């Protein structure tokens, strides 16, 4: 029916070091804050970083998210991708004080060095 | 804890004999709870209509109530009103000329 | 903290389960979520204060229960094969935007019959002495393998305690076959000449209970142990 | 010299029943929307007939989060009891005043939130939006909970943004509405009061909005430290009521005149005695 | 439309 978080893609492996870019677009256009939730195995979803629909980025460190209202999209940016940050990462929505809508994650494995 | 403020007027001008509205207007009041009771000759008048409760600026409560009625050359109307603020009943009798 | 009970949980079509949750942080706000094969977090039911509770996007087959403020019930009256997946309780402040705490989560497979189900064969492989002379360092592995299905638990042991500081033990099981599991895991230590160092590789089972309907595999202990070779 | 503001009251009551929420919304001091729990269906609801354009999903939307704030003074209530170590069994009253006002420009004036606990001041963001000011110990607790928390980053995205945008649509959709005005029709009365003296009075009815001036003067001055004012009343209609009074002596009347200021006027009425 | 609180009190 209504796909109200699509996130993209579904599992994502890449090589330590580089950068991860995960994507999300939003339905509803009226969603003016977005949380991104970090799932480690075994571990329960806890919140990693948020954005408010009025700012353009939000950065932690190494961890970093972009809004964009036009295009209606959502996305997070790993800069230095260390094995450390493998997990399910989650990206959400909501308006106003409504209840939190989450994708259905995206699993990202950091393939490490050797 | 603030003391309310009445004032006991009617809609239209007075003309005895003839069907008006007697107001009551009570203002300036904190908590919100209050009892307001409009009266006919000392008694209480039956159906008496209220606004939803409303707060000023200052956040003390406001309220109209009012009533159906025919003044006459001599019957008194009043407000009653019990409050938290007041250790007794204050009662306002109605006055053509205010 | 959020906390949820059980960990795992293995029923039969038509059972009654009742999945249980916890949190200390006086919030009011309870949720249940539902999460299949690591995908997804669909609301079932949540509550805003006891005794009430109310409807999620994915009420249906499931009930919710809040008996205090601290404590919050997912019901099964009659357990399905589509309820396998996992399930995680959270609370949140009341609000908007608060941050949703999560518990650890809870397993759940649920079964046409209980045939298949299968404990863990354990195996203790000593560190490999081509390492033992090169790099200075002992991988004692242990291996569990042909249980079924994963809900398995598995802790390493010394001469009592546990360390947790050196444990590179699988993410995920492995699927060896359809009805067959598997999972690996590694202890690094230097301390493993001497012979006086107990080790230990034990595995918990999480199958039946004792009220559900051969050695019928319970919730059970199965480890496996060696001495220091100098 | 625009605004919005959303009034919102909690009430405790000992008892079975949990507080009582009510939201009044405001448009230029005009009272638009309204929600109450003690209703019998309780959602948001239009006040002025120019809100009824707006579709379900506002109504549905606004209701929603009119369920989410009563639950967010619920708990805010049990906790201020906690802070200020009060006894249970008692009705107390938390009150949230909210909003923006606008230039003509379309421009954010001010940005308000503030809170008050049993009549009193709590907390408030200050004018920056950026700040709080706490007026007590137990406001103290809730300020750092809040910057730990960062709210004002959150309220502040409301009042700059959603507020005005919003003040923006309604004042496009009920431009006929808030255009109205009342001219007061005025007239003075005669009191034989007193021995040697009489009360003037000056009446002025009909009016809206509820602003206004009536001013006595003898001969050119003005007198405002003999005078009684009344304080500005409501038909019950939509118009309002004042009043001003004098106190003269008799014979010389026709001295004295009144004068009333209003919007709608054309000119203000000036007024004297008839017989 | 109406504003939303975040923390309690």
């Amino acid at each position: 029916d209504q796909q109200q978080v699509r996130q993209s893609p579904q599992s994502l492996t890449v090589w330590e070091g580089g950068t991860t870019v995960l994507t999300c677009s939003y339905e509803d256009s009226t969603f003016n804050y977005f949380p991104w939730y970090q799932q480690f195995p075994g571990e329960g979803p806890a919140l990693l970083i948020s954005i408010l629909s009025v700012s353009d980025k939000k950065e932690d460190g190494r961890f970093t998210t972009f809004f964009n209202k036009r295009e209606k999209k959502l996305s997070l940016h790993i800069i230095d991708s260390q094995p450390g940050d493998s997990a399910t990462y989650f990206c959400a929505a909501l308006y106003g004080n409504e209840k939190i809508t989450f994708g259905a994650g995206t699993k990202l494995t950091i393939k490490p060095n050797i | 804890q603030k003391t309310p403020q009445i004032q006991v007027y009617s809609r239209h001008p007075p003309e005895n004999g003839k069907p008006n509205i007697l107001n009551c207007y009570v203002t300036q009041f904190h908590p919100p709870h209050i009892e307001i009771q409009m009266l006919k000759n000392g008694k209480k008048i039956p159906k008496v209509e209220m606004s939803d409760m409303s707060f000023s600026k200052d956040w003390s409560f406001y309220i109209l109530a009012h009533t159906e009625f025919t003044p006459t050359e001599t019957d008194t109307y009043a407000c009653r009103v019990k409050h938290d603020s007041m250790a007794e009943p204050k009662t306002v009798y109605w006055d053509r000329d205010m | 903290a959020v906390t949820q009970s059980p960990r795992s949980k293995v029923a039969v079509t038509g059972g009654k389960v009742t999945l249980s949750c916890h949190q200390t942080n006086n919030h009011d706000y309870m949720y249940w979520y539902r999460q299949d094969t690591g995908h997804g977090l669909r609301l079932i039911h949540y509550s805003y204060v006891a005794d009430s509770t109310e409807k999620g996007d994915i009420p249906d087959g499931y009930k919710a229960s809040r008996p205090s403020q601290e404590n919050f019930s997912l019901i099964l009256e009659l357990a399905s094969l589509s309820q396998t997946a996992v399930y995680f309780c959270a609370s949140s402040d009341a609000g908007g935007r608060n941050t949703l705490y999560f518990g650890a989560g809870t397993r759940l497979s649920v079964l046409e019959d209980l045939r298949n189900v299968t404990p863990p064969k354990v195996s203790l492989f000593e560190p490999s002495k081509a390492e033992i002379a090169n790099k200075q360092k002992a991988t004692l592995v242990c291996l569990a393998r042909g249980f079924f299905p994963d809900h398995v638990e598995l802790s390493w042991w010394v001469n009592g305690k546990e360390v947790h500081s050196g444990v590179c033990t699988d993410p995920q099981a492995y699927k060896e076959s359809n009805y067959s599991y598997s999972l690996s895991s590694r202890l690094r230590v230097s301390f493993w000449h001497n012979p006086r160092n107990h080790f230990r590789c034990q595995v918990q089972f999480h199958g039946l209970s004792e009220e559900d309907k051969s050695p019928k595999p319970v919730t059970q202990n199965i480890s496996a142990e060696a001495w220091g070779r100098a | 010299p625009h605004s919005m503001r959303y009034f919102e009251t909690a009430v405790s009551r000992p008892g079975l029943e949990e507080p009582r929420y009510i939201s009044v919304g405001y448009v230029d001091n005009k009272e638009f929307v309204r929600f109450d729990s003690d209703a019998e269906n309780p959602r948001y609801e239009p006040r002025a007939p120019w809100m009824e354009q707006e579709g379900p999903e506002y109504w549905e939307r606004e209701t929603q989060k009119a369920k989410g704030q009563e639950q967010w003074f619920r708990v805010s209530l049990r906790n201020l009891l906690g802070y200020y170590n009060q006894s249970a069994g008692g009705s107390h009253t938390l009150q949230q005043m909210s909003g923006c006002d606008l230039g003509s420009d379309w421009r954010l004036l001010r940005g308000y939130l503030q809170f008050a606990y049993e009549g009193r001041d709590y907390i408030a963001l200050n004018e920056d939006l950026k700040t709080w000011t706490a007026a007590d110990m137990a406001a103290q607790i809730t300020r750092r909970k809040w910057e730990q928390s960062g709210a004002a980053e959150h309220y502040k995205a409301y009042l700059e943004g959603e507020c005005v945008e919003w003040l923006h649509r309604y004042l496009k959709n009920g431009n006929a509405t808030l255009l109205r005005t009342d001219s007061p029709k005025a007239h003075v009365t005669h009191h034989p009061r007193s021995k040697g003296e009489v009360t003037l009075r000056c009446w002025a009815l009909g009016f809206y909005p509820a602003d206004i001036t009536l001013t006595w003067q003898l001969n050119g001055e003005e007198l405002t430290q003999d005078m009684e004012l009344v304080e500005t009343r409501p038909a019950g209609d939509g118009t309002f009521q004042k009043w001003a009074s004098v106190v003269v002596p008799l014979g010389k009347e026709q001295n004295y005149t009144c004068r009333v200021y209003h919007e709608g006027l054309p000119e203000p009425l000036t007024l004297r005695w008839e017989p | 439309k109406a504003p939303y609180n975040f923390a309690t009190m």
